């Protein structure tokens, strides 16, 4: 049912963070 | 970038992400090709809440609650992904503090301001009160956004910023005057120079409360005022916030 949302909010939850770390690391280079 | 219609991220929003990444990074391509779709990507662990036994001294909360502030991270992505309304009344702040404690994502300094004031209301005998932070540099004004605590006559502050002296301070300052004098000092040492703080009045400890926060309770032109009216200043609003009483 409802655990579609659920797994969206967590490969999303996911490539969020990997991209918070790579902008991270740009931005004090 | 503002994500303006809640989690999981609406497609077009998420491309506009991605997007807005590209034009950033050197290799903005590179990275959304690498991440997009990616299925070895780590598993962030929720961080836990945390919760206080009644013995853990103050101070020691404190602590805590900017450890797991600090867990969430700094966003960095472009893209804030939580709307914040300044004007909206507190219990539809903590409203969404609490999202944002199950949602976890990263977060910067006026969402960081909510969810400080969202894990200190079981801590009435703590004071809260946003202080904003207006700066100049290189031609160009920044402004920065943190929660000022008081405990036990301590001044201290929680929060979140790019820099490590712009975010957490113990409360071990004696008065108002000092901990702005320490952001301050703190912003000159990075080539910063401070033009105004604006001050909230203290927030109520009721997350149910239908109060909005007062943001600007007092604006303080800095330059203007010159160091003797500056401090004598932060005492009033000092004083003015130990007469509001809420819990």
């Amino acid at each position: 049912q409802k655990s579609a949302q659920q797994e969206l909010k967590q490969r999303q939850r996911a490539e969020i963070y990997a991209l918070n770390r790579v902008m991270t690391e740009l931005e004090q280079q | 970038f503002v994500n303006r219609g809640g989690l999981p991220v609406d497609s077009h929003t998420w491309e506009r992400m991605w997007m807005h990444v590209a034009k950033i990074h050197p290799d903005g391509e590179k990275v959304a090709q690498r991440i997009r779709g990616a299925t070895d990507l780590p598993k962030i662990p929720i961080p836990s809440v945390p919760t206080f036994q009644p013995s853990t001294p103050v101070p020691e909360r404190l602590e805590a609650v900017q450890r797991y502030i600090r867990e969430l991270q700094y966003n960095h992505t472009g893209t804030q992904f939580f709307e914040i309304k300044k004007s909206r009344p507190l219990t539809g702040l903590m409203d969404l503090a609490k999202e944002m404690t199950k949602e976890a994502l990263p977060i910067k300094c006026l969402e960081a301001v909510i969810l400080g004031i969202y894990l200190t209301n079981s801590m009435p005998t703590l004071e809260r009160f946003p202080i904003s932070f207006k700066t100049y540099f290189s031609g160009n004004y920044f402004r920065h956004i943190v929660l000022g605590v008081n405990f036990a006559g301590r001044y201290g502050a929680l929060g979140m910023s790019r820099r490590e002296d712009l975010m957490y301070k113990p409360p071990a300052f004696r008065t108002l005057s000092e901990l702005v004098l320490d952001f301050e000092a703190a912003y000159g040492r990075c080539w910063h120079v401070l033009k105004k703080v604006k001050l909230g009045q203290s927030v109520s400890h009721d997350p149910h409360s239908v109060e909005q926060i007062e943001w600007k309770h007092s604006v303080l032109d800095v330059e203007r005022l010159g160091r003797d009216d500056f401090r004598k200043e932060l005492e009033r609003h000092a004083r003015d916030m130990r007469l509001k009483i809420g819990k």
